[PDB]
């Protein structure tokens, strides 16, 4: 749960050196993210999820 | 199990460049924290036991609510026995947990929790009731009256629950005709042949008798009192010895019926958030 | 039995117990080459195999076409214009009018088969885009009518080799007299109602025009049944969705074609009889 | 364990002077009776077993009282299900016993004792009720109606207690995210940064999510009767396998809320007694 | 298992089971001497130690300043007039603007450290008094408002090196418009609400002007967590209370100064990033 | 290095200046006695100094070390607090251009890099503030211009680009440890600079051991365009940095 004490931190992406494209080339790139767990990950204390609601 | 120990690491100057990969292939990067950061040795105690399939499913979940009444003999209205077709698609939570995966072999454990209550303003007396819970496999006759021959349970297994005692419970093995329960089925049960009437061969999409488990009929054995007494049996289903195959992405929008359909206005799961905002 | 942290079983029944760029592959008389293909995905790490008698339900001697059916059939080509949302082909329903494989699957009652799908799409160094090819097992899709469920027809749910398309926005089939009974899968929901982002759980590859121009997927035979009817049940399903839109030299009308080449592998059949002549149009 | 035997002693004339010490250091005098008095040999039988940490905490203590009613369907007022945030700071006795020490790892054992009673003057009839006690960890949806989806307990553990049977009971392991429960926390959950709005970063003193254990929701499963029936679940908490660290001085003045605050007029614990008076 | 006065475990989960004067000490480039210091207290009999990998939560390589931060910093001096009730400094909040230790704790996210506190106060043979120095772990203090709880602000709860003071009598912060959100710990209650007499359970020493003029406390790192944020959580807390009031030659205005010298020991840090710039005034 | 990682897919190897990797002070050649404070991870990190545009009509830049890393993280704090300090460096110069760009930089790690003054009426008259720009660095001027102001001399460096400032010639400047960033071949240059000094350990606030000078050997050009710009970045990582002599913190006058 979004919690003040057990915060995770922050992640950001910046330009170190700008994207340089030659002429007759598209001038608007796109980057796609991906998030996964590493081999040391783990969870516990099963609970219910708020993403699904049986309306009425 | 003790997860892998986080081994130590230090400054490096090599050219292996494990950090950079190519996602074009279908293999995820096995990179670990020691590779891209100076890491200190750490003895690992955490274990993934709680997250296994059994521990993830080792909890009964309500799958239906069956209403059965015992109308007063004063009122001519007939008794209401509940016939519920066996399925886990009446609710969402168990359905959503199961629909992570495509196939599943799991023994089942059903628990029936019964409750009762008077309805007429007259605070009358009703002696302790006995409920019959009979399983009618696919084909066996469906009871049509609360006091017809079909309730003899000559071959249909049945439970007699005396209201006020510990909730009823029974286990069942894997009863699938196939080699695994088919949570999803892309196909039909009939193929519309080119040389027959259109009506013939018309079957609902993704509907097959793989999930054909018969019905469950619940009645109040007691003959009617002078005061109506309603009751509601709740069925809690626990998968035991569960094995699952072919994972899938969890449902994001609210369910709509047995299929994979979604309603018109439900197609907005995500929430507003500016791109550059922590 | 004193287990570590007294387990005694009292009931006979068990249910009562407690809890890389270069590639060239030849199938039959067909050969495929690709100098910039980023390796292959053996979906679920299982190569297609012939049915083993240890798990054999039917008794009838199986007819394995071998070379005559385990060939690479190139399905029709599709233009990847800028404003295109995706495509989906169900298998083996796609290979129903392809050579002798279609004849065998229509004649024989039961049939199993793995596949090798090669998605080919090549662009210049100056092109910009990326496709995602997912081999969805048991791929279901949502209907178009909110007044009914599971109402899609056989003809519309099995387009054949023409395939289907993903629609940008949902649109109910408001016609209550003669419902179209037609799939209306939203692109980002992937049709099933899930999210596209998670769709990477399925076996998948990405055709990133900067890096690779091909994607190979070796799909085994996954099914609750060892062998099942091929005219009813479509085991797998290929969904190609453009993760990043096509772009080229600031040009607002860039098109490139995408082709599929599917090769049944270790395909076996049983139950021969009169030939199925289904109604499809 | 047999405490040390009180060894014998006799007249002495040495210069060790063990009687005199210096309290300035932080070490208490280990002096024993034999040193300052002529002592006779005594075989020792007394043992400190009753005073160990387990024996000191091996007793359940009430930690809350949750009121849940079943209003008559005649009255339109909705049912009252009780949501109680898990904590041992609602009472004093268990809180005071625990706040001897600063940190504590203890498995828990919760027992629910339910009672019921009619409220309307009408002496009506109410069939035996079934109570659902569902644990909602931190984050899981909080039920808002007594008959909404959240009660399916698909993943949230839940107990169904049939009123009139033995009180419900369940054990729980150590669930602390840290390595020991923090009875006291000197700090905050946010640090007010010099370059942001004052409201942001403002958090209650000594408040952290270390004691964030979710809520406990109790409802009456039975649909409403014609007569209102109130009930009060009492939760008794027993620490098992308890280890404690960093003792402290027991509270002297009456508690005031979760923190270590004391009210204005409560600062007079001691009692009058003349200096020279036995 | 037949235990002495039949114990069978039926549930897999474990929770289901049944139930001396002379002293000279050198840290880095700093040295402390005291000819009449009455030995030292190793609080809880545990010397500070570097984090051991067997109980290491984070992975990042730890930055140990060693000599640059494990030095003796002398906090400001305070006059022990006759009518003074006590003082309290929270750690490591006191060493936040002291040399490189402050910089390291602000830069690094997580940080652990033990301390060596030397309290120095010297008086003539003709002076009369006695201090008690207690190293309260997790030292909380009561608020000033009876209308709210846990309402103290970060700025007021972390005075820094200036420290705080104990008030003789409680006084509610009656201002309901802009509450001061300020600690108001009563001297004899020790602030927490307990009694002063029992406060000797904490690690402690007594500076009795007749016998000794110094008090040394080696405080290990006690915390529910192996490593924790230093800007949020103040592990220890030093409370100096005069057990017996100062007196000298029948003089009604005797003052002597009390000084603190705190040396972080075995201080380790992790999680480097932009530097914390908190609001303190 | 520490919590910092640097990657470069087209970097043309590294130069270990003078073939000596930075090393901690060895007691066999240890002048002071005081126990040395080695920050290790907290100071041996990669700090990215500001970026500079390499327009067509730009003559060069120069950053003195460790004067550049004086307000960079804990390294600045350590060097200001401690009296004596030694350290090697790892300088990574990053500048990337398309296949259609045309140019070439030369990065020289000048030891004891001195620079000529601006006044012909006085010698060695430069001020501390002007001779230590910090991370902003300095620039080479195309043509010499005397500081004719005789009332309040600017006391400012005026190093001519081709003379390299010292008065020598640029062509010979390759005797120093150096690399070339040729945009056709490589876009990065790595230099591992050891600690060279007449003294085993010396004050870091007074003496600037090394000095990085980046001069464009061939001017930038692109598609016949007369205004091509690309940015150049520096990433410097102190290595095996040791300090001695702790005391009140130096608060120098710099502006
Ligand atoms: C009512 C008393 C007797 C009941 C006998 C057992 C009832 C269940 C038998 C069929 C269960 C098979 C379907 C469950 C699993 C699923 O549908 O995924
Ligand atoms: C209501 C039925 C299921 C209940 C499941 C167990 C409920 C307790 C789980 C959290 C307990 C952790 C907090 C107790 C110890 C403490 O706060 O000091």
């Amino acid at each position: 749960i979004d919690d003040s004490f057990t915060e995770g931190g922050y992640i950001s992406v910046f330009y170190q050196t700008r994207i340089v494209v030659p002429l007759s080339t598209p001038r608007e790139m796109d980057i796609l993210g991906f998030v996964s767990a590493c081999n040391d990950f783990s969870v516990r204390l099963l609970r219910d999820t708020t993403h699904i609601e049986q309306k009425a | 199990d003790a997860l892998p120990n986080t081994e130590a690491s230090g400054p490096t100057h090599s050219k292996e460049i494990p950090a950079l990969t190519a996602v074009e292939t279908g293999a995820t990067n096995p990179l670990v924290p020691s590779d891209t950061v100076q890491t200190r040795h750490v003895v690992q105690h955490r274990s993934r036991s709680e997250s296994s399939i059994e521990s993830f499913f080792a909890r009964g979940a309500c799958v239906t609510i069956m209403t059965v009444d015992n109308p007063a003999s004063t009122t001519n209205k007939d008794k209401l026995f509940a016939v519920w077709k066996i399925t886990y698609k009446d609710t969402v939570q168990l359905r959503r947990k199961l629909e992570f995966f495509t196939y599943s072999r799991f023994d089942m454990e059903l628990t029936f929790v019964v409750t009762a209550n008077f309805t007429e303003t007259n605070n009358g007396h009703a002696l302790n009731q006995v409920y019959q819970i009979m399983y009618v496999p696919p084909g066996a006759p469906v009871p049509e009256k609360w006091d017809d021959y079909t309730w003899q349970t000559s071959s249909n297994p049945s439970i007699f629950y005396t209201y006020g005692t510990a909730p009823a419970r029974i286990s069942v093995p894997y009863v699938g005709i196939s080699n695994a329960y088919s949570h999803f089925y892309d196909g039909f049960s009939k193929v519309p042949l080119k040389d027959q009437s259109a009506a013939l061969g018309d079957s609902l999409y993704g509907a097959a008798s793989l999930n054909d488990f018969g019905i469950l009929a619940v009645r109040v054995v007691n003959d009617p009192n002078p005061t109506k007494v309603t009751s509601k049996i709740r069925v809690y289903l626990k998968p035991k010895h569960i094995r699952v195959w072919c994972p899938r992405p969890p449902r994001a929008v609210a369910y709509y019926g047995p299929g994979v359909d979604y309603k018109d206005g439900t197609l907005t799961p995500l929430s507003t958030k500016d791109l550059t905002t922590y | 039995q004193v287990s570590s942290q007294t387990t005694i079983n009292y009931y006979r029944d068990s249910a009562s117990n407690a809890a890389d760029r270069v590639l060239q592959l030849t199938l039959g008389n067909s050969t495929i080459t690709a100098q910039e293909a980023a390796n292959s995905v053996v979906a679920y790490g299982r190569w297609p195999e012939y049915l083993r008698d240890s798990e054999a339900n039917p008794v009838d001697q199986p007819t394995e076409p071998e070379v005559a059916a385990c060939r690479f059939y190139t399905l029709d080509t599709v233009s990847w214009t800028k404003e295109s949302r995706g495509w989906w082909w169900k298998l083996p329903d796609a290979l129903r009018d392809m050579g002798l494989f279609g004849q065998n699957m229509y004649y024989h009652y039961l049939g199993r088969s793995g596949y090798t799908v090669h998605v080919q799409c090549n662009a210049s160094k100056f092109h910009q885009g990326a496709l995602g090819v997912f081999a969805v097992p048991e791929m279901c899709l949502a209907g178009d009518s909110n007044t009914t469920t599971m109402h899609t027809s056989y003809q519309n749910a099995n387009p054949g080799e023409k395939g289907g398309t993903f629609t940008g926005t949902f649109t109910p089939d408001n016609n209550q007299t003669s419902p179209a009974r037609r799939f209306c899968p939203v692109d980002y929901l992937l049709g099933n109602g899930t999210l596209l982002g998670n769709a990477f759980v399925f076996p998948h590859q990405i055709i990133n025009l900067r890096t690779n121009n091909c994607a190979t997927l070796v799909l085994p035979y996954v099914n609750s049944l060892s062998i099942d009817s091929m005219v009813k049940h479509n085991n797998w399903g290929i969904a190609i969705l453009p993760l990043a839109p096509l772009n080229f030299a600031s040009e607002s009308s860039p098109e490139i074609p995408i082709t599929l080449t599917i090769a049944p592998m270790c395909c076996e059949f049983n139950g021969l009889r009169n030939i199925t002549l289904p109604r499809l149009q």
